């Protein structure tokens, strides 16, 4: 959300997931990322939409995007004697998507 | 990386405490120091004078560093050279000799003592 | 160019209330005044130094409530040790419940509410204009010292330091004595001499100053 | 009458309605005559339904919420006058309620930068504006009633009182009465309160049929002509107005004798109170005694006023009830 | 009105840990919700096959070819018709309770508020899901909402029963998580007394034959081994599907397996 320099009204501006509508968004090093930033794609990964309620703007956008992500396991390397849940830090809500 | 580090100590000593308080009170009591000669001498030594090093400094400096290495890093020798060449700028000269390197090593080892 | 309150009060008193909550930005100015009394000015291309000789009267609030059987006075308040050392005198006034004192305090407070006049007593309130006239006249006066008087000050200071070497204990006292304490002893003797006396200072004046400092120091328990 | 219980808080609100007598003192000082009350308690304890009642019953009342308020919105704001062209000041919530009451809800959820301003108004009762070439002191003499919640969801009796309340001590010292209220599970209390609530929810306004939705619209007919026993609300409003404007009691010695003994007894005891006792408790006793004297429509403070004030403050601080 | 959805900490409910370590919402916000639904997966095969068939019918196009028919006949209505019915009902009716409805609601409030006291005393920790007066007002609102559907001008015991059942399904179920074991201070002696009583019961009673709760109380308590918490120990042994079965209106305790 940005203030328009000319009109001086709050307006919406695009992002990475909106620039890649009907495209592909690639996220390298997906495990070395803040949880607050990672959790922003929960709605876009399944519902394929973005909802904003800020500064008098109440809108829903559209992001029909596919995500291919690459990550590293805990310790930098995979332990084949352990289950998956103890080789990564991600939880079920993001692994199911 | 600091060339000289000094530790100022304050210990409860009767002689030192009395002597300090005495001259402090004497200063408060109402009853060989040049004023601006220092500034002009400093400017003269800094703007015209450039000393050099001779083999007399070589002979003392190398053996002094080795004797200090009988945990002195290589920074120590470049610290001695700077102090010796700064002392040479004093007692106005144009070259270093044994007195300057002796004073420099004495200063840098008295620094080590603390 | 707009000067601050510290600069504004020259040869005057700066009363800093709620000094605990005041920010480090002002702590810089408080630190510098006690050191040199000459305020350096903002960086708006003027490079100005302004005279700021002033006296400081600070009121403090201990951290999280009241006094705490935590032994260190540094733990009671946020103020750094260096900042407190520059202060000439520190006074602790702790509220200790005592059955006798509460009765007189309540009576004194309630007399003011019943009758607006303050409670009449043998103590006589001197007229305030006389207060100002005497204070100004004392301020104009200039004392002077003698060599004999300051000799006993050295003995007092060495006794204080020999006490301070063993005074380091669990609860009482704040660090150790510093030459600034000797300086403040003479500085306080100045005012007690200016109060009524003139020319050379009396020997008992040093005793009075030492007594006031010692009572303030002993206020740490009380 | 739609709140079950909370008798002591309802007495404190009434004493707020009939404020104390303000004393103007030398050195340009004034002793405040307002009574300020804080309520800390568990969720769903009818804290917010008393602030709403005070909003309606009082002559002047201003409502405030912690998170939806700012410092410039409580004291004053610099604006411009379009018609003439100068720059002027616009009043905020605190100064608009001069000789009135301010009811603040979710008081603990207020930001720190917001909470300093209310401090000054609670202490000096004046606002200082030194912005944009407008140097002014504004009068704000208002009574504060506030409601908050503890740090956790519910009050804990196994922890010290200061840990339960997130408010600082300086702010907490400026309230005359702090009421900690707790919901305790008991079958008889539940049976009575559930019966009361179910009786309340079965009320039909006159002129309405069963199942008829309430038509809170008035059909654009704004006005017809353009200009044990309980008491009705307008009569209470008349009583409060008459008491505030017609009686100014003065303190007496025999009441002071009771006040001093209560203060001395309270100060020197090992009981653990929810709030510390200090030299400002005496002023609270005096103010409560003056208010109770006004309630009686009398020009002097009697011993009974001191007894009632003592009982109220003992309940507030100790809960000895 | 507010309709909210959220996930627990760690993603899944993790029934192994305490409810207080699973819900991050404070008591202040949780008291403003009339109904709270905790949703879990049971991983049953029959349900999985039914859901799989239902979802595949949606994708293969068999969904619409069915739905219209029911929407035609008598069992479903369109979105617009239901919207118009909702607005008509909200703008026409506002029911009221009956004297018997209040009596039935007060007793239910007393019961559901008593149960919380026993639960909190047993678990020696405060409940994360609170029960307050708002929970009584919620049931009143649900009763009146149920009455609103039929355009009835009065709410009666028929609606009260369904409102009570909905509240039990929604909030009392969430409150009554019934932890099998938390290894906390509560039931600390039980950490060994459970195994002790299980061994004493399995040595007394072979794999056949039955006993009674009356006898299993009187005789095993004459030795002063009672703990007041053995009511759920029998159910926990039953959970093993072998130790205990309850028959004959709960009177008979039958040993069924190892
Ligand atoms: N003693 C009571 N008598 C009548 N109604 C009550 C009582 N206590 C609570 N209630 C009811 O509980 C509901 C919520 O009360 P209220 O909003 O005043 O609570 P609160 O203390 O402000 O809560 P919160 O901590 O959630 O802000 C209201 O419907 C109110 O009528
Ligand atoms: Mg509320």
């Amino acid at each position: 959300v940005r203030k328009d320099p000319i009109t001086k009204e709050w307006t919406l501006e695009g992002g990475a997931l909106v620039l890649a509508d009907k495209g592909v968004c690639l996220i390298d090093e997906f495990d070395k990322m803040n949880d607050q930033d990672r959790t922003s794609i929960h709605e876009a990964m399944e519902q394929q939409s973005i909802s904003i309620s800020k500064a008098g703007i109440v809108t829903t956008l559209q992001a029909r995007c596919s995500i291919i992500a690459a990550a590293n396991p805990n310790g930098g390397r995979y332990n084949s004697t352990l289950p998956l849940a103890q080789n990564v830090s991600l939880t079920e809500p993001i692994l199911s998507r | 990386r600091f060339d000289l580090v000094y530790l100022v100590l304050d210990k409860v000593d009767e002689k030192n405490d009395r002597e300090l308080a005495k001259h402090l009170t004497n200063l408060y009591l109402e009853d060989v120091l040049p004023v601006e000669f220092l500034t002009m001498y400093i400017s003269y030594a800094k703007e015209h004078i450039h000393p050099i090093i001779t083999e007399a400094a070589k002979t003392e400096l190398v053996r002094a560093y080795v004797g200090m290495r009988k945990t002195a890093t290589t920074r120590q020798l470049e610290s001695m050279i700077r102090l010796a060449e700064a002392h040479a700028k004093m007692k106005l000269k144009n070259v270093v000799e044994l007195e300057d390197v002796q004073e420099a090593v004495r200063l840098i080892r008295s620094a080590i003592k603390d | 160019l707009e000067g601050g309150a510290l600069v504004l009060a020259d040869n005057g008193i700066c009363c800093i209330d709620e000094f605990d909550k005041m920010d480090e930005s002002d702590r810089t100015a408080i630190h510098e005044v006690m050191e040199q009394q000459t305020i350096s000015i903002s960086k708006a291309g003027i490079n100005t130094t302004l005279n700021a000789r002033t006296s400081i009267l600070a009121a403090a609030n201990p951290l999280y409530g009241r006094y705490n059987p935590r032994l260190s006075p540094l733990d009671n308040i946020n103020l750094p040790a260096a900042l407190l050392s520059r202060f000439d005198i520190l006074f602790l006034m702790l509220d200790i419940p005592s059955r006798d004192d509460d009765e007189k305090l309540a009576e004194h407070v309630t007399y003011v509410h019943m009758h607006n006049k303050q409670p009449d007593l043998d103590f006589t309130p001197v007229e305030p204009s006389k207060m100002r006239e005497y204070i100004a006249y004392a301020k104009t006066k200039r004392p002077v010292m003698s060599e004999a008087v300051n000799d006993y000050v050295v003995q007092a200071y060495i006794r204080l330091r020999q006490d301070s070497k063993r005074e380091m204990d669990s609860k009482f006292s704040f660090g150790q004595a510093t030459p600034r304490t000797l300086l403040g002893i003479i500085r306080l003797s100045q005012a007690l001499a200016k109060l009524r006396l003139a020319d050379m200072v009396d020997i008992d004046d040093v005793e009075e100053a030492l007594r006031l400092v010692r009572v303030s120091k002993e206020s740490l328990y009380q | 009458p739609s709140i079950y219980g909370h008798d002591h808080i309802k007495k404190a609100i009434l004493l707020m309605l009939m404020g104390g007598v303000e004393k103007n003192l030398e050195n340009g000082s004034h002793l405040r005559g307002d009574i300020n009350i804080l309520m800390v308690g568990d969720p769903s304890t009818a804290k917010s339904q008393l602030l709403r009642f005070v909003l309606n019953t009082a002559s002047l009342a201003i409502a405030t919420t912690g998170r939806g308020s700012s410092g410039v919105g409580l004291t004053a704001a610099v604006t411009t006058d379009r018609e003439t062209g100068e720059r002027r000041l616009e009043a905020g919530a605190m100064v608009l309620a001069d000789r009135g009451v301010v009811c603040i809800d979710e008081f603990d959820k207020m930001t720190d930068v917001d909470r300093v301003a209310i401090h000054e108004v609670m202490e000096q009762q004046t606002v200082t504006i030194a912005k944009a070439g407008i140097h002014t002191t504004l009068n704000a003499r208002c009574s504060v009633i506030a409601a908050a919640n503890p740090v956790f969801g519910q009050y804990d009796v196994n922890r010290d009182p200061h840990q339960n309340i997130a408010l600082p001590d300086s702010l907490l010292s400026r309230f005359d009465l702090l009421f900690v209220v707790t919901d305790d599970i008991n079958e008889i209390r539940d049976r009575s309160i559930s019966e009361h609530v179910l009786r309340t929810h079965r009320y039909l306004p006159p002129g309405y049929l069963e199942g008829e939705p309430v038509r809170e619209r008035l059909n654009l007919s704004l006005a017809v002509g353009e200009d044990p026993k309980l008491v009705t609300i307008p009569f209470l409003r008349k009583y409060v107005q008459y008491a505030k404007e017609r009686v100014i009691p003065q303190l007496t010695q025999e009441a002071i004798n009771v006040i001093v003994k209560n203060y001395t007894d309270l100060r020197n005891d090992d009981n653990t109170k929810k709030s510390p006792i200090t030299a400002r408790t005496l002023e609270t006793l005096i103010r409560l005694a003056t208010a109770h004297a006004k309630v009686r429509l009398s020009k002097t403070v009697n011993k009974v006023d001191a007894k009632v004030a003592a009982n109220l403050l003992r309940f507030a601080l100790l809960g000895e009830d | 009105s507010v309709l909210a959805a959220a996930n627990p900490i760690y993603g899944r409910y993790d029934d192994l840990k305490s409810p207080g370590d699973n819900i991050d919402f404070q008591t202040t916000i949780l008291s403003r919700f009339d109904m709270i639904f905790i949703v879990k997966d049971d991983h049953n095969e029959e349900r999985d096959i039914s859901i799989a068939n239902h979802v595949i019918n949606i994708h293969t196009g068999n969904a619409n070819a069915m739905q219209n028919q029911q929407e035609e006949n008598g069992s479903e209505i369109s979105i617009e018709k239901m919207k118009r019915y909702i607005t008509y009902c909200r703008l026409k009716c506002a029911p009221r309770l009956s004297p018997q409805a209040a009596e039935k609601l007060s007793s239910n409030f007393v019961t559901i508020r008593k149960q919380l006291l026993i639960n909190e005393l047993e678990s020696t920790e405060r409940s994360s899901i609170p029960i307050t007066i708002r929970q009584l007002e919620a049931i009143i609102r649900i009763t009146e909402s149920l009455a609103k559907l039929e355009l009835s001008p009065i709410a009666q015991e028929r609606h009260v029963d369904e409102a009570i059942r909905l509240f039990q399904a929604s909030t009392m179920d969430a409150a009554s998580q019934d932890p099998i074991g938390g290894l906390n201070q509560a039931s600390g002696t039980s950490l060994s007394e459970i195994r002790r009583f299980e061994q004493e019961l399995k040595r007394r009673l072979p794999i056949g034959w039955s006993t009674s709760y009356q006898t299993l109380r009187r005789e095993f308590v004459d030795t002063h081994r009672f703990s007041q918490l053995a009511l759920d120990k029998a159910l926990y042994a039953l959970e093993k599907h072998e130790t205990i079965q309850l028959r004959h209106q709960g009177q008979n305790i039958y040993r069924s397996g190892v």
